């Protein structure tokens, strides 16, 4: 009663260069395995009829598919060992349906992929290998590796054989780090009906409002989230001619907004308290500021300060600090040049420890130019340019972990990110792009991205790499002139706005994917 | 009408060693850029003022520094007319430098106002920048020499304004967006120069680029018999006449005041008018398409009657000072009120200043010391006002005059409220350094004479080019043959 193919004893079968499974077994056999059997695929839902099996092995056969439910009908089936074949892809319900199973052998038939939770219906589990194989480590072997830290049962290690950055290394001695396994894109959830140059946010009383400055018909926006069936609308606007830059500050619990334009330019104003309609308060002189381009608002040691950067080579550039009623002329900055945009940020100047807050201003055909803060005297006082680069619009700052780095744009050229050193800056990377007005590191949960825009071409997004250390190009953007780009953080909701000079402003929303 | 012709101003463009320092020690580079900076700066000056500025000629220090450069844009100024006046022998309308120093002023170039078609006054001074921006301060600084202004009473009190609101005009201070459109009060404030007989060489259109040469620019050239605006805008001027910048046999002119359907001029027909008593009418050659050059009485002839002596085509006399730095509701006072102040010696008339004192001013040069005038407004019209103003009420025979003056700054040796170099104080008298000299002190001439005594044979008029405008029937250089 055994397969004239199969050499069988009383409680054992040893099946070679068979071409198909029997289905028939002598009811005493215990044991079965299957060596360099002519077998094109494992029969679906095959070793049904031969309840009977304990123990089961494969090896040096040929497996194109090891189909789902392949193992079913095998209630007692204890020991499995599939070793020494080759063997592409096998599906993940293969092995259900078998809760009695102990021990289970894929070594060494170079296997370079296994489906997501392919061991899950194996409790009773105890022993298994993986050895020998070809692995290729991706989001597949993530989810491995969650499985290898997770099971009691124990495991002989295995190791990473591709891709070839990762050689050699042990997959149980990996992390979440250096699997960007989700995907980030950016979409356009709105398109405003208006032409944009800047947009700030600001929060009051868990609610956020976002600012734009819409320079020819002149409308400062304050806009805010509906929360009811509405993704943005406009609640309020402040009207003046030619606005540049609309800025929010906020101290102790009081909105103050400040709107720069060319002629009577300078003003500052106050939300009422009754029914938030803004109230201008101050007027800086027309004379000491004419044509401004940027606004950036810092507050240093308990005092909030404010610096406009001026254009013109008769204006200078001047901060402002606040005492309790309004803000008044502190310093003065870079007389008879024509700054292009100034830029506020705390860095760790060596040998000293701590960081001390540095100014970064640039000029049109000036090389940008950096001032230290000094505490005695409540001034700017080591004055230094950054050599090797000439004609930068603007420069931007970010901070990865412990070290701070730079964006300088150019508007025709390399724009590029540089190292804050212990003395200088480094030149860490070089990125081409045209008609760019506006480099833009942004921090969104811990992914650092960079935004170049151009008015001629595509807006190039970049992404960070942790271990690469620089810029990875990211994703293309089509805005027609871009000129900032805001982050704006909603309740566990992210989105992104894109200015344009010359076409309808964009709103992106940021979404995250799970592969 | 002086308006409506398309004006030309021959440029010429002095690049000194640093600006051909920064770029790359190379004539190519140094001579694009010039040649960029002109071409926006003329761009602009196209849709604006009518007028196309075209570069005939251009020369870069690359030996050597040849004068003492300053830090003050005058002082930069007056050396570089130094060094034109001296050195320069090439013919051109202006001469602007470029260079490569930073001048510690509020001002990006020095140009002195009014100054086009002089050999001392003809000139400008611009510093270093990028192309847009050094074709504003080019813009600003022929704005000066072509008789634009930035302030003025109405400017000032808000009548004129620039309608950009987000960006400046050329005349206002600069930033780093930068202005495309005048403001109509420049507009007519250069119209109002044209008008007073200024800038009489800027009618000379240029045949001679020293570019290669371009068909469809509107600027004939070599290998080319005629030249359109646009083979777009030819349409209307010149398109029965030239095709491919070539014409066909039955014409030789395409366009101009003095072609009519691809038609000369017949010799002797008026194209443009005297504009004043200074400026003497040109008639067609028939030989060329355009209008003769701009020609205008020679210095030393007689405008406004005996008021004035005609200098540029233009006439000068006080009237027309008062006016031209206090506003047009001006006028010149009686000669009681120069002839009672001289003699006091106080503040309010004088005829100078040596060391902090007052000359007494003497009889003849009255009308040559301080410039006054009846009504006057708190500000000046250009410049500032040095002190504060001036008010002596004169009394004659129950009559009351307040004769009023001021001291109106440009330069810090150029005064206004002082009478103006060349101004008539008596007749066969002109006023210098505020003292009345008779004519033969300033060395005049007067174009070949064939009648003894007269000014072209007493049969027409001389020209600032030392030639005779015969009247009718007569011919010559010294008009001496009789033609009826
Ligand atoms: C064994 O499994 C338990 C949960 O059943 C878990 O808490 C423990 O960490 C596991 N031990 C090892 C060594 O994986
Ligand atoms: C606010 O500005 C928008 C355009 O930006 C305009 O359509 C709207 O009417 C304005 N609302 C008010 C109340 O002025
Ligand atoms: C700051 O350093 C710059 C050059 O790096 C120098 O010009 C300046 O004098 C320094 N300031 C002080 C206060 O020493
Ligand atoms: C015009 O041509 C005639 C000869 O036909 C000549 O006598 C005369 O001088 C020319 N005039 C000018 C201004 O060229
Ligand atoms: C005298 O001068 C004042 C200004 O100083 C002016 O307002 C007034 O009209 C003048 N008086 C006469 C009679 O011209
Ligand atoms: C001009 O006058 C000066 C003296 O003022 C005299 O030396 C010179 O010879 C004169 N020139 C001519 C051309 O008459
Ligand atoms: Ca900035
Ligand atoms: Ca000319
Ligand atoms: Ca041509
Ligand atoms: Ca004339």
């Amino acid at each position: 009663k055994c397969p004239a193919v199969c050499t069988c004893t009383k409680d054992n079968a040893l099946c070679e260069n068979a071409r198909s499974i029997p289905r028939t077994v002598p009811p005493d056999v215990i044991s079965l395995s299957f060596v360099r059997s002519g077998f094109t695929e494992i029969s679906e839902g095959s070793f049904l009829f031969t309840p009977s099996l304990q123990l089961l092995l494969f090896t040096s056969n040929s497996f194109d598919v090891i189909s789902d439910d392949a193992f079913i009908g095998l209630p007692h089936l204890e020991y499995l060992f599939i070793e020494n074949n080759n063997i592409k892809s096998i599906s993940r319900h293969t092995f259900r349906g078998l809760k009695s199973l102990i021990h289970l052998s894929l070594a060494n038939n170079n296997l370079q992929t296994l489906p997501k939770d392919i061991f899950k219906g194996l409790d009773s589990l105890t022993n298994v290998d993986l050895r020998g194989n070809s692995f290729n480590c991706d989001c597949k072997l993530k989810w491995l590796v969650e499985w290898l830290g997770h099971t009691n049962a124990t495991v002989e290690d295995i190791y990473c054989e591709g891709p070839p950055e990762y050689k050699k290394r042990k997959i149980n001695s990996l992390s979440s780090k250096d699997f960007d396994c989700i995907i980030t894109e950016f979409a356009k959830s709105q398109d405003l009906p208006y032409q944009s140059l800047s947009i700030d946010t600001f929060s009051y009383l868990n609610d956020e409002y976002v600012v734009i400055a819409q320079p020819f018909t002149g409308k400062c926006i304050f806009l805010e989230w509906d929360h009811v069936e509405k993704t943005f609308r406009n609640y309020d606007n402040i009207t003046g001619t030619s606005t540049v830059v609309c800025k929010p500050i906020v101290i102790e619990t009081q909105l103050y907004v400040i709107v720069a334009q060319l002629f009577g330019g300078s003003h500052i104003y106050k939300r009422d308290s009754f029914a938030n309609k803004f109230i201008k308060i101050q007027d800086i002189e027309i004379l000491k500021i004419r044509k401004p381009n940027d606004i950036e608002t810092f507050k240093i040691e308990n005092n909030w300060y404010f610096v406009v950067a001026d254009s013109s080579k008769a204006g200078f550039t001047t901060i402002y600090k606040w005492n309790g009623n309004g803000f008044y002329s502190h310093q003065s900055l870079h007389a008879w040049y024509r700054d292009t945009d100034v830029e506020y940020l705390e860095i760790v100047r060596t040998p000293q420890t701590l960081r001390t807050p540095h100014l970064i201003l640039s000029s049109s055909s000036q090389r940008p130019v950096i001032y230290q803060w000094n505490k005695a005297t409540q001034l700017f006082t080591n004055q230094t340019d950054i050599p090797n680069m000439e004609d930068v619009y603007a420069v931007k700052h970010f901070s990865v972990k412990g070290d701070v780095y730079i964006c300088l744009t150019r508007f025709i050229g390399d724009s590029k990110v540089m190292k804050w050193g212990g003395s200088s800056f480094q030149d860490i990377q070089r990125m081409p792009s045209r008609g760019s007005m506006v480099f833009q590191p942004l921090q969104i949960n811990n992914y650092q991205y960079a935004i170049l825009g151009s008015d001629y071409s595509f807006t190039q997004v970049y992404n960070w790499d942790a271990e690469k250390a620089k810029f990875v190009k990211f994703q293309e953007l089509n805005v027609q002139a871009p000129r900032s780009f805001t982050h704006v953080s909603i309740n566990k909701r992210n989105f992104l706005f894109a200015s344009s000079f010359k076409g309808n402003t964009q709103i992106y929303k940021h979404v995250i994917v799970d592969l | 009408n002086v308006e409506e012709e398309t004006k030309y101003i021959e440029l010429m463009i002095v690049n000194d060693h640093l600006m051909f320092k920064k770029h790359r020690l190379s004539v190519v580079h140094t001579n694009t850029y010039a040649k960029s900076v002109v071409n926006m700066a003329d761009l602009i000056y196209k849709d604006q003022l009518k007028t196309r500025i075209v570069l005939v000629a251009m020369e870069t220090w690359a030996t050597d520094n040849k004068f003492a450069i300053s830090e003050n844009p005058l002082i930069t100024l007056r050396e570089f007319m130094k060094y034109r006046r001296d050195f320069i022998k090439e013919k051109s309308d202006a001469v602007h430098l470029f260079s490569g120093s930073q001048f510690e002023s509020s001002r990006s170039g020095a140009a002195y106002i009014g100054g086009i078609c002089s050999l001392l006054k003809g000139g400008g001074v611009n510093e270093f920048g990028k192309t847009d921006l050094m074709a504003v301060t080019l813009a600003q600084s022929l704005a000066h020499n072509i008789g634009i202004i930035s302030d003025k009473r109405k400017l000032a009190s808000g009548e004129c304004k620039c309608e950009d609101t987000w960006s400046g005009c050329i005349m206002g201070d600069t930033g780093y967006y930068l202005p495309k459109k005048f403001t109509q009060c420049n507009i007519e404030e250069y119209h109002d120069f044209l008008n007073s007989g200024g800038g009489a060489c800027l009618f000379n259109k240029p045949s001679k680029l020293l570019d290669p040469p371009e068909c469809g620019n509107g600027f004939i050239e070599t290998g080319e018999e005629c030249d359109c605006g646009t083979p777009a805008e030819c349409v209307l001027e010149g398109a029965e006449c030239c095709k491919k910048c070539t014409l066909t046999q039955d014409s030789q002119c395409s366009d101009g005041l003095c072609c009519k359907k691809c038609k000369f001029q017949p010799m002797g027909t008026v194209c443009r008018e005297a504009v004043n008593d200074c400026d003497i009418r040109e008639t067609c050659s028939g030989n060329s398409s355009q209008c003769a050059p701009n020609i205008h009485k020679m210095d030393g002839y007689s405008c406004d009657g005996v008021q004035g002596i005609c200098f540029g085509g233009r006439c000068k006399t006080r009237d027309r000072q008062c006016k031209y730095i206090w506003g047009q509701k001006v006028t010149a006072s009686d000669k009681y009120c120069y002839e009672k102040l001289n003699i006091e010696g106080t503040e309010k008339g004088n005829c100078g200043k040596d060391k902090d004192t007052w000359i007494q001013c003497n009889k003849r040069d009255v009308l040559c010391g301080y410039l006054l005038c009846t009504n006057i407004g708190n500000i000046p019209r250009l410049g500032e006002l040095d002190g504060e103003i001036t008010s002596t009420l004169v009394v004659q025979q129950g009559r009351t005059l307040n004769c009023s003056g001021g001291h109106v700054k440009l330069e810090e040796d150029v005064d206004l409220g002082y009478v103006e170099d060349g101004t008539p104080c008596g007749p066969q008298m002109m006023c210098l350094e505020h003292r009345c000299l008779p004519v033969a002190s300033f060395n005049f001439s007067t174009c070949l004479s064939s009648k003894e005594g007269t000014i072209c044979s007493g049969n027409g008029v001389c020209s600032n080019e030392l030639k005779c405008v015969c009247n009718r029937h007569w011919i010559g250089s010294d008009c001496n043959t009789y033609f009826p």
